[PDB]
Formats: C-alpha cells, structure tokens, sequence
RNA sequence: CCUACUUCACAAAGCGCCUUCCCCCGUAAAUGAUAUCAUCUCAACUUAGUAUUAUACCCACACCCACCCAAGAACAGGGUU
C-alpha cells in the first residue's frame, strides 16, 4: 500500500527538487524565482521545470542567457507599465501569432 | 551603454532577436580569467633535517611519526578535523554492515 | 514635481534605460550573422537538444538512449526525425524556439533499439476494517530510443 | 599571460598536473566537446 | 534666531536678548499652493525614520521637538515627524542633538544595545513571557502606525506586528 | 447546537465570514487630501 | 572543462568558506542567508542526502540589531530537568550573558529538524568582534553583502549633501530655540 | 494608588501623565486622588 | 503559470490547444509522414 | 613580591590525624581536628593565559609514595621534577604575583593563629544507603498493621506525570 | 565528624559537636520638549539601579598475579618502600 500511494509523493517531490534547484540557479544570477518562470514563459519559451534543473546543473551558460532573457522581458515590462506602450510595446515581446 | 546582467562572471551573453521574429539567438563566449587576477604559486621547501654528523639519520627520522589514541580522543580528533558530529565514527553491526551492496550500479 | 531625496523618495531599485529600439534592431541583425557565420563555417561541436517528445521533454545529446513509456508502432531499426525541437545549444551559441523551432534550423535523427515491458509494477489498496484488499499488477510497454545525429543548418 | 587551460584538485601539486592534462587535451583535438564520430554512409 | 546672554560683571548681571541670523525657505517650491511645509515640497507620504537631513530642521539644539505654531505642520504631519525624531533618537543617530547635563554621563549604563524603529521608550516593555496561543499571539509592534500611510514598493505592506 | 438567538456572539460558519469581509464598508478616497490642497 | 573524472566531482562537490558580517543587522536576516548556506541550498547541485554543505563565518556577532522593542520583550526559555528549573531571560540578558548565544539560536531554528542540523550547526562558526583566527582567515572567499543598509547617522553627511536638500520653512527671527 | 479601568480626575489639581507604560492620576493637594491604570 | 496565456488568446494550459500539442512528435528519415497520434 | 590587597596565594595538603579538646581563657571547650603536613611540594605552574584566561594555577602534592605502584608518565614527571611521587595531587587557583617555584617545599607555618582555612576532602563512603539513612526521610509506622513498608521511601512522584522527575530522592550509593 | 556525654566499642550512630556567604523593581526624586510655564521619560536622558558576565571544588591517558583497606552489592577506587 506504501508502494502503490508512494508514486504521487515521488512526482510532488521531484518538481519541488527542481524549484530549489532554478530558485538556486537564479538566485545566483540575482534573480528570483518567479521572475524567472512569469518572464520567461511570456517570451513563449515554454521549458519546463525539468529541463530547466537540467540546463542550470550542466549548461550554465545556456541558463545564464535564460536568466538574461528572462531580465529583459521583466524591464520591457515595466517600461511598459510606465509608459501603456508608446511606442514600440518592447522587442522581446511581440508575441508570435499562430492560426 | 545598457546590459541585463554584469559580464564579468562566467560568460558574455548577447541575445538578438532574428529578422523573421520567430527565434531568438543567444552568443556567449567564455570569458578567461585574466594574468592579473592571480596570485603566484607558494613554494614550500622545508628542510631541518640536516644534521652534520650522519646523512641518513635523516632518512632514519623519516619515520618518527606514530600515534595511538583510544577511540574516544580518535573520534574527537575526527570530528575536529572533517567539521562533522561524533556519531559518523562509531562502527555498526552485523546487520548494517551485511545488507549493504558491495557491487552497486554506475551510471556512466 | 520635485520630490528632495528621502528615503521613500525614489524606488529602491536602479532606473533601468532600455535602448533605442533602432539600433538595437541594427545589433541584432549583426549578431545574427555572426552566430550564421559560425554555423555557416562550421565552428561548433557537440551540440545538444531540448526536444519535446511522447507528452515529455528531453534535454538531449548525441550517442545517448531515452526510454517511454508507449509503443510507438515501429520496428527496431527504424530511423525517426524527432520533430519539435524547442531549444537548440552548441557551445558558444544557442537558438530558443517560439516555442518551436524550425523544421529547417535543426534535425534530430533517432533509432529505436528496443521494445520490452517494464518491471512489475504492483497496485494495492487497503482500508481498515472494512475487508477491503485489492490488488493489481502491471507491466506497461515500453520502448528504447539512441538518439544519433543533432544537424544544423545556417538558415537563419 | 594569456591562459589556456585551468584544473582543479585537492592540493596544489595535482590541480598542476590536472591543468597540464586538460592543456595537453586541448592541444591535441581531443576535448569533451569535440565532434561526435560521423557514423553516416557517404 | 534668538538667543539670551547672561554677564556676571562686578555682582551686576546683565540679561541681554540678541538677535542672530536665521534661515530662510529655498527660493522655489515645487508647489506654493500647499499648506504645510511637507505639502509644499510634495514630501507626503516620502520620508521614514532614517531621513535625519529633513528631521533634524524640526528639532530643537538639544533634541527636543518644535511646536506646530512656529514650524506650521498639520496635525497629522506632525505626529509623523514627532514619532519619527523618537525612533532616530534611539537608533543611533543625531548625535550631536544629546541633552544638556552637568556631569551626570559619567556611569555609563548598559552596553550599545543597537536598535532601530524602536516604537517605545526602552525602559517601559514587559517581556512577552508567555505569547499566547497560536490564534493570539503577543506581538511585538515594530515601526509605528503612524507611518501605516507611506508609500510602499514591496507589493507586501508593511509588517507592524511581529 | 445553539439556537438562532443567543448571548454570545455565536461564531459564524466560515463561508459567511468571508462574505462578512469582503463586503465591508470602504470610503471615498479624495485624490489630493484636502488640507493638502488650499 | 576536459576535467578529469576524480578533479570534476571534487570540483562539482566541495565546500566553499563565506564570511558575513553582523555590524547593525537584524540576526534573521543573517540567519537565512546562513542558514541557506550552510544547508547548501544556494547550489543548483542540491539534494538533501548528498551532504552538499558550505561553512559560514559570521563576525560581529556582538554589534548585531534588534528592530523594535525586541531587546526588552523577546524572551529566550530553556529547562533544565529538574523540577524548579525553568528560566527565562530577555534577549538583552541572554546577550549581555553570551555575545554569541542570540545568531546561534536563529540560526539553529531556522535550520530542519532532521540530524543533519547538528553537522550544519558544526560548521557554523561564529565570532563576537572584528579578530578571526589565522587558519579562518586563510579559508575565506566571498564575504556576502550585508541585507540591511545601515542608515547613515547625521555627522557623516558630507557637507555638499547638506548643501543639496532644502531649507523646508522659515522660521521666526524672534525664537528662541 | 488605586487600579481603575477609567481614570478621571477627581479635583482641580489632579494631573494626568503616562509613566512606565500607564497613564496615572496624581495629585499633590489630596493624595487620595491617586490612581493607576490597571 | 500563465493566466497571461489567456489574454493572448492561446489556452492556459501549454499542453492542450497549440502547435506544441498539435502537431505530429516524430517522422521517419527519409521524409513520410506518420500515422497520427491517437489522442 | 609584597602583598596587594587583590591577592589569593597558594594552600598545601595535609593528613587528618585525629582530634582533640581545646579551651578558651573564657572557659568554653572547643574541638581542634590536628592536620598534619607531611610532605608537601609544589609541582607544577601553569601561567594565566594557559588554562582559562582567568587566574593562574599551582600544582601541590601530598604525602609520599611508592614509585613501584604508580603509572610510567608520572614516574618521568617527578623524575624530571626530582621529588618521590606523591599521592594526591590538587590544583590552587592563584594570582600570578603570588607563584612560587615547581619543587619548593611547604610548610604548615603557612598559616598562622589566627585566620580562617576551608578544608575539602572526600567523605566517608557508606556503601549504597536505604533513604531513611540518606535522605533523612521518616518511614511508616512500625506494628499498627504495616505489611512490609517499614522503611520504604512510599510515593515517589504524582500521578499526572508519568514520570519521576530527575531531581528525585532515592536510594543510591551514599 | 567521633575529642568529650550517651546506644556502644580495634566501628557504626544521636540524644552529642562544627560550618553555613548575592540581588530582585513597585515606586520615590532632578533637567526638559512635544505644549518656550509646568511635567520622573511606552520623549530623547540622570539617580535609589541590579548581585553574575563571580568564585570555591574536580580535572596525572595503561605496573597490576596477589594481599590489605576508614573503598565497595558485582564492578569500580586507594595502599603494598
Ligand atoms: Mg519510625
Ligand atoms: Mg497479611
Ligand atoms: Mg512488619
Ligand atoms: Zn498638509
Ligand atoms: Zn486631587
């Protein structure tokens, strides 16, 4: 019974190693977590948690462009905010348009 | 001029944007670490064991270094040493010695 | 509206200025073509992958074996194009996808190996008291992948 | 002063050789990194 | 300002009032329409306990507070500034503000226990022996509600109570 | 259970404690408080 | 890289010394960053069974900070087993008692209650005043940026700041002060 | 002193302060006015 | 998370309703296409 | 050196032969305990900065023994020092004006009529005592239908506890 | 603790003898603002106001068949010059 209820906490506790592991990786790069996830799924990157942990042990230089990518949407952002646009709505925003 | 993290540490990103717009492309080439933030090798070469009378009572002092401590002050000397507690150096019994795998698997 | 500098005054954080959007539109259109130059030249080696696959994602090289959990309907031997390559990375350079990348960009070539079972997987439930005890046990099927060749190409 | 090479270790003496090593890998076109073999038919 | 001079001269004192100079407004505010000194400089809601340059022009020499009929505050303005010149008074800073004392300094008291927003005076506090349940706890208030209306960045408002 | 009237305040089911909290009563906010404006 | 199987993974796995000054900062905030480093939560190579642990040198311990009224009220309780035994001190008392004792406890709380906290804990090391021995100091990198700001007390304003911010009213030629 | 929940002064001469953390009525004139917030 | 995605028009959930979804995983090498996924 | 006022100087070790009466010019009889000073030497000086940071110590021994009954380390330390070995061995908390030279002798006109000495000894062992010798507890009453609870130490805690605490009074080695 | 007394006697005991050292906080008072007086201060501060960052014990790594012991259930401990 322990083995058959034990597969539920094993995936919970596998995507809660790999939060620890990008918050650390991130955190190294000087920013957050969500930060990082929120910014980096609104360039439509869509990588998940997994390969992120992968990328942030054995490519540190592939996460550190992410954690770049992820800091320049965060400041479009918020120039974006002060401004309602007006210009350029950013570059690295402009979402692609699929139909 | 405007980068989103410091370029000193690891690496040098540029991230560009492709005229299509439908990939984005990431340059990043190492970054050494530069002659001047290096401090020479220590080169130690100690020797005090030149006395004029013999030359190979030296050779025999090469061996003057034995100890036997119980396991108590052996323990403390342990843990002092790695920065570890007191109960890693206690030895288990027979039980946890023979369940444990001798030939485990390996990964790459 | 003056405001002295208190310390509420300003925000905490640094006043960040993007960039003009004209010349950065310029440097990217030079970064791009170094980075095409040095696909075009052949200045990588051991490139690697992010490929979207069977409901998962592989953070994949050359040489190695994935192993999923389904039939896949194919002999062993059979080459496969993996399809959905959503991140690309050789040194010094890497392509992310929107979210995909091209079909043109980059080709992942894949053998299967190997279509076994799995171990036994057992299933139990219990409540007490109650003379509840079932019990199950599975061996779903399974296939290995060998992950051969990770192309590029500079059309970029 | 220009590096090409870097190794670590526990003491001094074999982070040295281990930097050795990795140059005289470098040197040789023989790194980790390098192009996998091209089993392809031409 | 004002100021008076006592001069024992030959059991003849003389008891002079004497007129120094005094300092003046800077010559544009940002906006003249405003009431108060801190409405006048759209300094509403700005400052906390740590801007010793902006309290330390409502203060007397020897760390006592102004009142409202010569500095011109509000009342609520002025509360602010009034807590906010006791939680800087006990941090360590203005140190040249002391109070006057003959020679009584000279036993030094207990060590510098260094505080900041320190909301009570020191000397006034029970200790939390026994802090409730989990649903009432005894807090310890940190910062003053006051200060509940500044501006806050943190999208998290300010804890008061902890 | 207690009945509908009681002395002591009767602590209510969690559901109409949240609609309790979020249906309070919230003044008009001036945009420039109106002291601060001559 | 290239790196040798033995040299990468000791490379990869080793421990690494910082140093964090106390110096007027609240001893929670010290003791998260401590606390994350010692359980070695700050490496991307984490997990809980693989003894990934850093040493933290913390110094001024004795010029740490309370906010608020927590010298006074902020009460430290042990037991002896003995029945009568129970004792309760301030935080001042506690401090006044044992310089060090107050980073020590934050640090050990904030830490998981499974056994590896008395190793983390063995590798907490911890020093009243501005002297650290010569082999700590011959271990250190990276001394970590303080979390609170120090807020910088009026004589040292360096007097062209004086200068910057204005004069916010006029007073009364005829006051007195 | 007296502990009282609501102090009030019971003459002319009585004056409020806060001390220790309470407010206390003191007075000079008749000492019976004393009181201490409890 | 994305409630982001929503405003886009393109579905919260990335795994349902896209081209990452959608589109076939795998090909054989010398170009036919395959059978479609059952879901 | 001279005297200071912050002073604390060495004591010695002595054996506690008997005792015997003693009278006053008021009349009063008092009770002497006779310690004699057998042979006495200081040992060993360790200064200030060597054990605690607080006050230096002075090593004493007592009378003499055997050579052929005690440890080899001990034998090269009093061979070293040249004295016999001596059988108990204390250490005296001094200030460091008071030291005095590893291998002096002692005497017992180090004290003078007149003064105030503490004396600490190990006590006499009774063996492992009931309560009643120990701990001076009463028992319970001896023929008024007692079943062989005459010297029991009865209730031992309360009953919420479930414990004993470990502060407790009972029997044990005395 | 056994030198007198007593049960007793190469011992153990009291009915017998010796020694026994630091506070504790509720208030009572100066200066002084907010509130140019005044005000003991959950204003900055000064006293009664803190005994303690207390000192005494105890801290020698392995001769050990055997004997004795004021040491002791066994074990352990001390002496054997
Ligand atoms: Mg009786
Ligand atoms: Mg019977
Ligand atoms: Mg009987
Ligand atoms: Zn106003
Ligand atoms: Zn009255």
């Amino acid at each position: 019974v322990k083995c058959t209820k034990a597969r539920y906490l094993k995936k919970k506790n596998m995507r809660t190693l790999w939060i620890n592991r990008i918050t650390a990786a991130s955190q190294e790069h000087g920013l957050k977590y969500p930060a990082l996830i929120g910014n980096l799924v609104k360039c439509q990157v869509e990588l998940n948690r997994k390969v992120l942990a992968d990328l942030a042990i054995y490519e540190p230089k592939t996460f550190k462009s992410l954690a770049a990518l992820a800091s320049r949407r965060r400041h479009e952002g918020f120039a974006a905010a002060l401004g309602d646009g007006k210009e350029p709505e950013g570059i690295f925003s402009r979402v692609v348009q699929y139909h | 001029t405007y980068s989103p993290l410091p370029d000193d540490y690891n690496c040098n990103v540029e991230l560009a944007l492709t005229s299509d717009g439908r990939t984005i492309v990431c340059y990043h080439p190492s970054v050494d670490i530069p002659y001047e933030h290096t401090k020479p090798i220590p080169r130690p070469d100690p020797v005090h064991n030149n006395e004029e009378t013999h030359d190979q009572v030296l050779k025999t002092r090469l061996e003057e270094k034995v100890e036997h401590l119980e396991e108590g002050p052996m323990i403390e000397q342990l843990s002092k040493m790695f920065f570890t507690t007191k109960h890693r150096w206690y030895p288990h019994g027979r039980y946890h010695r023979c369940r444990k795998n001798l030939n485990p698997p390996k990964d790459r | 509206g003056y405001v002295p500098k208190t310390s509420l005054s300003s925000p905490p954080w640094p006043e960040v200025v993007l960039p003009d959007p004209v010349e950065e539109t310029r440097h990217h259109a030079e970064v791009v073509k170094k980075v095409n130059e040095m696909i075009v030249t052949g200045q990588y080696g051991r490139l690697f992958a992010v490929v979207h696959f069977a409901s998962r994602q592989w953070k994949v090289t050359s040489e190695d074996l994935i192993l999923i959990g389904n039939e896949l309907d194919l002999a062993c031997g059979e080459r496969i194009r993996l399809e959905k390559v959503l991140l690309v990375g050789a040194d010094n350079f890497t392509l992310l996808g929107k979210p995909l990348l091209g079909k043109d960009l980059v080709r992942v070539e894949a053998t299967v190996i190997e279509k076994t079972e799995s171990w036994p997987r057992i299933i139990m439930r219990f409540r007490k008291r109650k003379n509840f005890k079932k019990k199950r046990i599975v061996t779903t099927p399974q296939t290995v992948l060998r992950i051969n060749s990770i192309e590029i190409a500079p059309c970029l | 002063k220009k590096l090409i090479a870097e190794g670590p270790g526990e003491t001094v003496l074999v982070a040295e050789e281990e930097a050795a090593r990795v140059a005289l890998r470098k040197l040789y076109g023989f790194t980790e990194n390098r192009r996998p073999w091209n089993y392809s038919k031409p | 300002f004002r100021e008076v001079v006592e001069t024992q001269e030959g059991k003849t004192t003389i008891i002079e009032g004497r007129i120094t100079a005094t300092p003046k407004e800077s010559p544009n505010p940002p906006n003249p329409s405003g009431q108060c000194p801190i409405c006048r400089w759209n300094l509403k809601h700005k400052y906390n306990y740590d801007d010793v340059l902006l309290l330390s022009q409502f203060i007397r020499p020897h760390g006592g507070m102004l009142p409202r009929k010569i500095t011109g505050l509000c009342q609520e303005e002025h509360r602010k500034i009034e807590e906010c010149v006791k939680m800087a008074h006990r941090a360590g800073l203005l140190p040249n503000h002391r109070p006057r004392l003959p020679e009584g300094v000279v036993p030094k008291s207990k060590p510098q226990l260094n505080r900041y927003l320190t909301r009570w005076a020191p000397g006034s506090v029970k200790p939390i022996y026994k802090k409730g349940p989990r649903w009432n706890r005894v807090r310890m208030p940190v910062g003053s509600p006051l200060l509940r209306d500044n501006v806050c960045y943190s999208r998290t408002p300010w804890k008061l109570y902890h | 259970g207690s009945k509908a009237v009681t002395r002591h305040r009767r602590v209510m089911h969690f559901q109409r404690q949240k609609l309790m909290a979020v249906t309070e009563y919230i003044p008009p906010k001036p945009a420039i408080h109106p002291s601060c404006l001559p | 890289s290239s790196f040798s199987r033995a040299p990468q993974q000791w490379a990869t796995f080793a421990r690494i010394w910082y140093l964090l000054d106390g110096k007027m900062q609240p001893p929670g905030k010290l003791a998260a960053m401590a606390s994350i480093r010692l359980q070695g939560l700050h490496k991307p190579v984490y997990h809980a069974l693989s003894d990934c642990g850093d040493h933290v040198v913390i110094m001024n311990t004795r010029h740490i900070a309370f906010s608020g009224n927590k010298w006074e009220q902020k009460v430290y309780s042990s037991h002896t087993g003995y029945p009568g035994g129970f004792r309760q001190v301030t935080a001042a008392q506690l401090h006044l008692r044992d310089p060090v004792a107050i980073v020590k406890l934050a640090i050990y709380g904030m830490l998981p209650k499974n056994l590896h906290r008395r190793t983390m804990m063995e590798r907490l090391h911890l020093f009243p005043d501005e002297y650290i021995p010569e082999d700590i100091l011959k271990n250190l990198v990276e001394e970590l940026p303080q979390p609170r700001k120090i807020p910088k007390r009026l004589d040292e304003y360096t007097q062209e700041e004086i200068d910057a911010f204005p004069r916010l009213w006029t007073p009364p030629e005829d006051y007195r002060l | 002193f007296k502990n009282k929940t609501v102090l009030k002064k019971r003459c002319k001469d009585c004056y409020l302060v806060k001390r220790r953390g309470r407010w206390y009525v003191y007075c000079k004139t008749h000492p019976r006015h004393k009181q201490r917030q409890m | 998370g994305g409630q982001w995605r929503l405003q886009q028009g393109l579905a919260a959930n990335p795994s349902g309703y896209g081209p990452l979804t959608e589109l076939p995983d795998w090909s054989y090498a010398d170009g036919r296409p395959a059978p479609p996924m059952k879901g | 050196h001279p005297w200071e006022p912050g002073s604390f100087r060495v004591g010695l070790i002595a054996l506690k032969l008997g005792m015997m009466p003693l009278w006053t010019k008021d009349g009063q009889k008092h009770v002497v305990t006779l310690l004699q000073v057998q042979d006495c030497h200081v040992l060993k000086y360790t200064s200030k900065e060597n054990c605690n940071g607080k006050m230096a110590t002075l090593s004493v021994g007592g009378k003499t023994v055997s050579r052929f009954r005690k440890a080899t380390s001990i034998l090269e330390f009093y061979r070293e020092l040249g004295l016999p070995p001596k059988q108990t061995v204390k250490i005296f908390n001094i200030t460091d004006n008071a030291a005095i030279k590893p291998g002096t002798p002692l005497y017992a006109a180090h004290f003078r009529p007149g003064q105030y000495v503490d004396v600490t000894a190990k006590t006499i062992g009774k063996g492992f005592q009931g309560v009643m010798k120990r701990w001076g507890f009463k028992g319970q009453p001896a023929t008024h239908g007692q079943t062989k609870t005459h010297r029991r130490p009865g209730a031992v805690a309360t009953g919420d506890i479930g414990r004993v605490w470990p502060g407790t009074k009972m029997p044990g080695k005395m």
